[PDB]
């Protein structure tokens, strides 16, 4: 016989880890994690940057 | 000589089973020389 | 209830007797004797604090004593 | 130094980048360096019989240059009085 | 002293236990019991097997895919034949395969 | 046989125990043991601090002869009858540069002040 | 293992036999060492001979109280590891 | 004399006239010693034990008291090398007198 | 020499002192073949000094091997592995039956397992 | 392709380790082999690829492991020439010590388990050796560190094996506080933890001192060697694993990695711990003990050539790697020595008939260690020798510590076969299967292409020294093998107890060391917050 807490424990966490995991991986770029956000950006940046250090030499 | 006779109770350690036999340190190292000297024999 | 305070000799034959018991005190260092290996270890601990220490002392002094020479070197000139 | 002046370095740059020589091994040696190490990786477990030749010709050239260390030395040592 | 009911449904000794070491048999362990040897332990290691190679299968997907070689072998690299990455190999002299 | 071997249990505690018992490892088989062996009770082959530092003071002197020779009474210049590795003057200026390097110790070359008080670099980083 | 009597008593009997002064047929299963002839220092070595014919390490309290061949036998024979 | 209380099934019933002692979570109870439970005690009740000595004085000052100059000592000095580090004026801190304000660099001001 | 051995009577603290001899002896030699030559020294020079029957001299003699068998301590004694001191004494300790074992614990009051807040 | 050989060591642990109940005895007994035969034949491919042919690869399996702020690490392996030698050496070593265990384990109660620790503990040491950053490195050093606490401790029921453990445990824990200090100093004025930009032309002294401190711990030099000698407790397999490759090895390849090491203190601390091995060695009565400090000696000659010359790291890798080796074969044959005998004891062992694989295994390991010519060890020890020539002081010390090396093994070799037989005459037999067979046919294959293939590219290279100074370590080695042959006293008595106390460094520890630390904890504690804060 299953005990009385098995059904509830395995469905919260369940629920919990996998909204998780969600959340981590379906959310839009820059919803949950920032630093995804600035990523073009800096590729922009990064390429006026090179452009002018080496007009700068 | 006064004491036990360590030595004759311990006489069994002589066994023939029991001594150093050169084939098992050395297997097979007069194979080895016998080919070293028949190569020796063709290079030379 | 609580365990038995009896031991087993079944083996006493086998592995020796109990009798023989340890001569420690349980007792620990003296005062004196912990001052010294406190004060002795903790500075070999503290190894890179008296590198640190040393290094910012002599560039310390080399600073002030530029300064002075500059110092004396402007005031003439 | 003056007087054992260094020998003419065969290796050029390109050539020493592109066997993938360390800069400590750049030495005047280079080129032989070179040779010796082409052949040991060509003949991974052969290498000690048949690169022979190559190894032969390195360790001459090291002699030399060694050679020519102990002299600069024993120069150096003149000009300073010690010997 | 009378065996438990329980007893029944645990497993007996195995071959490779010692007759005399005695160990209790109803402890679990994951890692197995004292001296295990299952039955139907040949089907689990075929099973294992089984698994390992799909694992490894999996991995080699990966690496192939993260494998970045970035400068041209000396000579001709086993990984040519499985990965379309590898830069062509260049010699010590420089000359071109 | 590795399994199933007899052992003596250690006797059962029967006397107040001392503040310090913690220093005693005992599970229950009879020989039990200090925290640290040596800490306490017999010492191994009967031999105290005072005989391991009295060996120490002995042998130290010996060991530490052939170091302080070279490394204290020895000169660049009289160490070795050789000059370090002669390299051209690329690969020379940039080998110089490693603190760690073996071409700094040429005395015949023009830059040995400097190498010199390159190889004797900084204790701690400035910044 | 629990070794028998008879195997006991036949390899104690054996090892005593081998001090020179003890004549060969006093040795009984049942004699003490005095009536055989054996000194202190004689009750050692044939103890320390009994650690080496059953491989066991003999406290050295007991060891004491081994000064006939029947209590030899018995000891050895309660022990679980002698061999 | 011994009975299995647990049941799987669910149907478990404390059978607490049973003669046959139950096998519950108190067959497992390791067995207490008198003295062990004595040396408890007085670990645990120390301070009843504890004289103002001046051995006692000298070991708790000397380790606490000097631990925390040897402290305080280092973090002073590791400010006072990252102040000339970064180039800030000498900062007022707590127990220093210092004739400067200096506290929290301006974040748009360089130095 | 410890308590232990000085308690004991002479007879006896001259039996341990042959056997610790021996024992020394055995732990010192590197092979079997050293052992017996030091064994018969070990005994000719116990014998030399047996009839002795001066007290104060026979006192200065025990004294004496007891710091010499003192300081000459092995730092590793020969041991039987499976004896105490032994590399195998202990590595899989034969278990004692009479275990108590709680079956099907999680199902014993289910439902009602956790600590409870008793008040006044 | 690379990644394969850990994942089937991580693999061969996780089935064995937790799904041992469903393999079995026999199942890990299969596993274990067959995935350390797999992971043999992708360390070859390895190898091949990157060492012979120039071909270098990073695998970076996931970015931002590591993501606060500025700092960042990524989980990225490098295959370089020092990490496919490594991988190659620690796979053969590994597949051999697993086909060794299936019939010396038969007789322990978790053949399951033991085989999922060696497992993980051959996957940690890969996982240490082709990091491509500082903090992968971590990952693999801890994961040694774990492994060898479990392994040394597996029998919990002595208390000195807990005790062994315990003692592994901390010294290394005080190691990798150094490391992660000096790790934290490279970062802060590198910018990276990737080794490429780690490179640093002129470093504090501080980076070096925590360097080598740190590194001392797993190659265990002199302040620091207490725990490899106490780590004879855990079972042969677990012994030859981490002396031969996993635990020594690591410190040297840490200095060889990132050379941030200073000549003066390398050499001296390498010197004083070959002398100090070989002579605590020579006091040593146990198989198992001789042979660890053997290894201490040639850890002290590995760290001692660094200092040198510009080679010494290719030198001391060289070395590293030819003593793997002959190192696992000297403890797998003294680990079937000991079951054959039920004896550790050196005085105990003689002449008695065997197996011949067994035995002409052992006399061309201790041969090897000994320095007969025309061996892999030969060619790996005087490249040190010869080139330590420079460095007076070194040089001096190295020589006297292969004159000690000599004399020892020479002794054991003489004792536990030249020897007549010492043992007691009672029933002791241990029969060696086929896998026993291959696993010595395994170490013999790898001592012989050591031969034909080499340890460094600069080993043949001449070192310009007189024929007297090029030729004096093997006259030095003669002379320690004959006199240790005729099993002469060398030293007196005073020294050989010194020497058998191992010059009393543990002594100090618990005598000193430990007594301020526990009268620290009972001033902290029965004094202060127990005592003078504590109410009545
Ligand atoms: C550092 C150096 C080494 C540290 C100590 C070395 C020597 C210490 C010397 C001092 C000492 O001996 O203290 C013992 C003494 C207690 O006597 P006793 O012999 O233990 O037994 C008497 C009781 O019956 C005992 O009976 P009991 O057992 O039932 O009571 C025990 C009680 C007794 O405890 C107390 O009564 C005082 C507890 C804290 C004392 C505060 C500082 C004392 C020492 C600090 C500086 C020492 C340098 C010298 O302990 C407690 O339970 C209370 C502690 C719980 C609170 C924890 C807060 C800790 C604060 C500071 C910790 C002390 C520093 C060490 C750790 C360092 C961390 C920073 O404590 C004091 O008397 C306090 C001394 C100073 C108090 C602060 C100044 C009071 C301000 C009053 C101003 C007057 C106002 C005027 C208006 C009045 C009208 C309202
Ligand atoms: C009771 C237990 C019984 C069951 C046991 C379970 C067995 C578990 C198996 C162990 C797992 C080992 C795999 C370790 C890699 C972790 C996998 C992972 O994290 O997925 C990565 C994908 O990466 C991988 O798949 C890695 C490949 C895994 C297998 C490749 C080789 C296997 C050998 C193991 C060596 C791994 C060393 C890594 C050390 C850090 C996610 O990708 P991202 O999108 O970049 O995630 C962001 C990164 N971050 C997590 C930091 C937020
Ligand atoms: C990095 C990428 C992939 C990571 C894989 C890591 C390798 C496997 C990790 C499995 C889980 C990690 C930790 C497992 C739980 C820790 C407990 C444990 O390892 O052993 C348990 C029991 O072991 C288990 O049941 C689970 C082990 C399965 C696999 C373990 C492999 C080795 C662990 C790896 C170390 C973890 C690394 C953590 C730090 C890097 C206790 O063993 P003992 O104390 O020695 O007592 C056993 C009895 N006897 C006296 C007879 C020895
Ligand atoms: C001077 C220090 C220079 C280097 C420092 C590195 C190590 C210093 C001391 C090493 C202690 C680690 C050894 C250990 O943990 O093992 C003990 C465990 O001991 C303990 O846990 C006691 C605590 C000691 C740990 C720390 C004490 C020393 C602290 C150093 C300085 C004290 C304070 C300084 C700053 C806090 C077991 O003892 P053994 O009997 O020898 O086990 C070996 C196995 N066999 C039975 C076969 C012999
Ligand atoms: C090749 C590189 C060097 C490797 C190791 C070199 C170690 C050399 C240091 C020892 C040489 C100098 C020793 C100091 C002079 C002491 C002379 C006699 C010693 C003495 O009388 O007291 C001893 C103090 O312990 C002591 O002597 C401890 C002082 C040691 C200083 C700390 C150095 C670390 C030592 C680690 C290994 C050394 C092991 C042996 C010291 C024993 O004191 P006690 O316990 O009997 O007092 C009673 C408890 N109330
Ligand atoms: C009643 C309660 C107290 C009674 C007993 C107290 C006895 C303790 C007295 C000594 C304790 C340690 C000594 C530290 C203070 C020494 C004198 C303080 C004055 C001072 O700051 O001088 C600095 C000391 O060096 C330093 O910066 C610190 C050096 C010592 C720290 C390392 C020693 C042990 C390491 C263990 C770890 C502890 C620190 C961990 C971070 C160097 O002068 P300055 O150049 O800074 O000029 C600053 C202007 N005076
Ligand atoms: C590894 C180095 C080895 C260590 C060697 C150290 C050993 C020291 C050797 C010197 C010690 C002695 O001489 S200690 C000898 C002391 N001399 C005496 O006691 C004279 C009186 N003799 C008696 O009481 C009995 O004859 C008795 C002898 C008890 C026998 O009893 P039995 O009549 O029933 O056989």
């Amino acid at each position: 016989k299953k005990l009385w807490l098995e059904n509830i424990w395995n469905i919260g966490y369940g629920g919990f880890f996998l909204g998780a995991f969600c959340l981590y991986y379906g959310a839009p770029p820059g919803h949950v994690i920032p630093s995804q956000w600035a990523t073009p950006k800096a590729k922009d940046e990064y390429a006026v940057d090179m452009k002018m250090i080496d007009k700068y030499n | 000589k006064i004491g036990f006779q360590w030595e004759k109770y311990e006489a069994w350690r002589y066994h023939p089973l029991l001594r150093f036999n050169k084939n098992t340190m050395f297997p097979g190292v007069g194979l080895g020389a016998a080919a070293f000297a028949v190569y020796y024999v063709v290079d030379t | 209830n609580y365990a038995s305070l009896k031991a087993d000799t079944s083996m006493d034959h086998v592995f020796g007797d109990s009798t023989n018991k340890l001569n420690y005190d349980f007792q620990l260092m003296s005062s004196k004797e912990a001052f010294f290996w406190n004060y002795t270890l903790y500075p070999i601990v503290g190894f890179p604090i008296f590198l640190y220490l040393y290094q910012f002392n002599k560039l310390e002094n080399f600073e002030a004593e530029i300064a002075a020479a500059k110092a004396a070197k402007a005031a003439s000139e | 130094a003056d007087r054992f002046p260094p020998p003419k370095m065969v290796a050029t740059q390109e050539e020493m980048d592109n066997a993938d020589i360390p800069y400590k091994y750049r030495d005047y040696c280079a080129h032989l360096i070179i040779d010796f190490k082409e052949c040991r990786y060509g003949h991974p477990l052969t290498w000690r019989i048949n690169c022979a030749h190559e190894l032969h010709h390195y360790n001459k050239c090291s002699y030399i240059e060694f050679k020519r260390r102990v002299a600069i030395a024993i120069e150096e040592k003149k000009r300073r009085g010690l010997m | 002293v009378p065996e438990p009911p329980y007893a029944k449904y645990l497993a007996n000794k195995s071959h490779y236990c010692p007759p005399d070491f005695h160990y209790s048999r109803e402890i679990y362990a994951p890692y197995g019991g004292y001296f295990n040897d299952p039955k139907g332990w040949r089907t689990n290691t075929a099973i294992a097997t089984l698994v390992m190679l799909a694992g490894a299968y999996a991995v080699f997907c990966f690496g192939n895919a993260r494998e970045e070689r970035l400068r041209a072998p000396k000579g001709w690299i086993p990984s040519q034949l499985w990965n379309d990455n590898v830069p062509t190999p260049v010699d010590y002299r420089g000359k071109v395969l | 046989a590795g399994a199933g071997g007899p052992v003596k249990l250690s006797p059962p505690v029967d006397k107040p125990l001392p503040y310090n018992y913690d220093f005693w490892m005992d599970n229950g088989i009879y020989p039990g043991q200090p925290i640290y062996d040596g800490m306490f009770g017999s010492m191994v082959g009967n031999m105290s601090l005072e005989y391991m530092a009295k060996g120490w003071l002995v042998l130290l002197p010996i060991l530490s002869a052939p170091f302080v020779y070279e490394h204290c009474i020895a000169d660049d210049v009289t160490r070795n009858p050789f000059v370090p590795r002669q390299y051209p003057s690329e690969v020379r200026e940039f080998l110089a540069l490693f603190k760690n390097g073996f071409v700094l110790n040429d005395y015949s070359q023009p830059d040995y002040e400097e190498m010199k008080r390159r190889q004797s670099g900084l204790l701690t980083p400035i910044y | 293992h629990g070794l028998d009597r008879d195997t006991v008593t036949e390899r104690v009997i054996h090892v005593a036999k081998h001090f020179e002064k003890v004549d060969p047929n006093k040795i009984t299963p049942t004699a003490t060492f005095e009536e055989l002839g054996l000194d202190s220092l004689d009750t050692v070595e044939l103890v320390m001979a009994l650690e080496e014919e059953f491989g066991l390490e003999i406290p050295d309290n007991e060891a004491d109280k081994i000064t006939t061949m029947a209590d030899a036998i018995s000891y050895v024979v309660s022990n679980p590891l002698a061999k | 004399s011994s009975r299995i209380a647990g049941d799987t099934t669910g149907k478990y019933t404390p059978n607490i006239f049973s003669p046959e002692t139950p096998m519950d979570r108190s067959f497992s109870h390791v067995p207490k010693n008198p003295f062990w439970e004595a040396w408890v005690f007085r670990r645990d009740n120390i301070q009843r034990e504890f004289v103002w000595t001046w051995q006692t004085i000298f070991d708790l000052a000397t380790f606490v008291g000097g631990l925390y100059v040897a402290m305080y000592a280092t973090a002073s000095f590791c400010s006072r090398q990252n102040d000339k580090r970064n180039g800030y004026p000498e900062r007022n801190y707590y127990f220093s007198d210092s004739k400067s304000n200096f506290v929290i660099p301006d974040e748009r001001e360089f130095y | 020499a410890s308590e232990a051995v000085l308690r004991l009577p002479h007879k006896l603290r001259v039996m341990r002192m042959y056997r610790t001899g021996l024992k020394e002896i055995v732990n010192w030699s590197y092979g079997r073949h050293e052992f017996y030559p030091r064994a018969n020294a070990l005994r000719m020079e116990f014998e030399a000094n047996k009839e002795l029957s001066d007290r104060e001299q026979i006192r200065k003699l025990v004294l004496h091997g007891e710091d010499l068998l003192a300081r000459f301590r092995h730092w590793e004694p020969t041991i039987r592995s499976e004896f105490v001191g032994g590399t195998v004494y202990g590595v899989w300790p034969q278990h004692c039956k009479d275990v108590k074992f709680v079956p099907n614990p999680a199902y014993i009051d289910e439902f009602k397992q956790g600590d409870t807040v008793l008040l006044y | 392709m690379f990644l394969l050989a850990v994942y089937f060591l991580f693999f061969s642990a996780i089935a064995n380790g937790f799904f041992g109940r469903y393999l079995g005895v026999r199942g890990s007994q299969l596993l274990g082999p067959s995935a350390l035969f797999l992971a043999l034949l992708c360390s070859g491919t390895i190898f091949y690829e990157v060492c012979i042919q120039g071909c270098s690869t990073n695998i970076k399996l996931f970015e931002n492991f590591v993501y606060s702020n500025e700092l960042n690490v990524s989980a990225s392996f490098l295959y370089d020439p020092l990490a496919a030698t490594m991988t190659l050496t620690v796979v053969w070593i590994s597949c051999a010590v697993h086909a060794y265990q299936n019939l010396y384990m038969r007789g322990d109660g978790s053949q399951t388990l033991f085989t999922s620790y060696l497992s993980a503990f051959t996957g940690f040491m890969l996982i240490l050796v082709a990091g491509q950053n500082l903090v992968m490195l971590f990952i693999g050093w801890e994961g040694i560190g774990v492994c060898s606490y479990l392994l040394i401790g597996y029998y919990g029921s002595r208390v000195s094996a807990v005790k062994s453990a315990n003692k592994s445990l901390i010294v290394n824990k005080i190691s990798d506080g150094f490391l992660l200090g000096s790790m934290l100093y490279l970062w802060f004025y590198t910018g990276s933890f990737s080794y490429c930009s780690l490179a640093t032309f002129q470093i504090p002294d501080v980076v070096s001192i925590l360097v080598l401190l740190g590194a001392i711990g797993k190659s265990s030099q002199l302040f620091f060697h207490v725990w490899l000698a106490d780590a004879m407790e855990g079972p042969t397999p677990v012994s030859a694993l981490i002396h031969a490759a996993t635990l020594v090895t690591a410190g040297i390849y840490v200095l060889c990695k990132l050379n941030l090491h200073s000549q003066s203190a390398v050499g001296i601390l390498g010197a004083a711990t070959a002398l100090m091995g070989g002579l605590f060695g020579l006091a040593a009565n146990d198989l198992k003990r001789v042979i660890a400090f053997s290894t201490c000696s040639q850890l002290g000659y590995m760290m001692a050539v660094l200092s040198t010359c510009d080679d010494g790291a290719d030198f001391a890798m060289g070395h590293l790697v030819s003593h793997a080796g002959f190192k696992a074969t000297l403890f797998l044959s003294a680990g079937l020595s000991i079951a054959k005998e039920n004896n550790n004891f050196l005085n105990r062992y003689g002449s008695r008939q065997g197996s011949p694989t067994l035995s002409f295994a052992t006399t061309i390991a201790s041969l090897n260690l000994l320095g007969f010519p025309e061996l892999g060890g030969f060619y790996s020890k005087e490249s040190i020798l010869n080139n330590a020539y420079i460095n007076q002081g070194v040089s001096i010390i190295l020589t006297l510590a292969t004159f000690l090396t000599a004399f020892y093994t020479s002794k054991v070799l003489a004792q536990l076969y030249l020897f007549p037989y010492g043992n007691g005459r009672q029933q002791k037999s241990f029969d060696i299967d086929a896998t026993t067979l291959i696993c010595f046919g395994l170490l013999l294959s790898e001592m012989l292409l050591r031969i034909f293939t080499g340890s460094s590219l600069s080993q043949n290279m001449t070192t310009n020294l007189p024929a007297h100074i090029k030729n004096l370590p093997f006259w030095v080695a003669l002379s320690g093998a004959l006199s240790g042959l005729a099993t002469t006293n060398l030293f007196s008595s005073n020294f050989m107890r010194f020497f058998g106390n191992r010059g009393g460094f543990d002594v100090f520890y618990a005598r000193k060391c430990s007594n301020v630390f526990y009268h620290n904890a009972y001033v902290s504690y029965t004094l202060l917050d127990r005592g003078f804060l504590k109410l009545y």
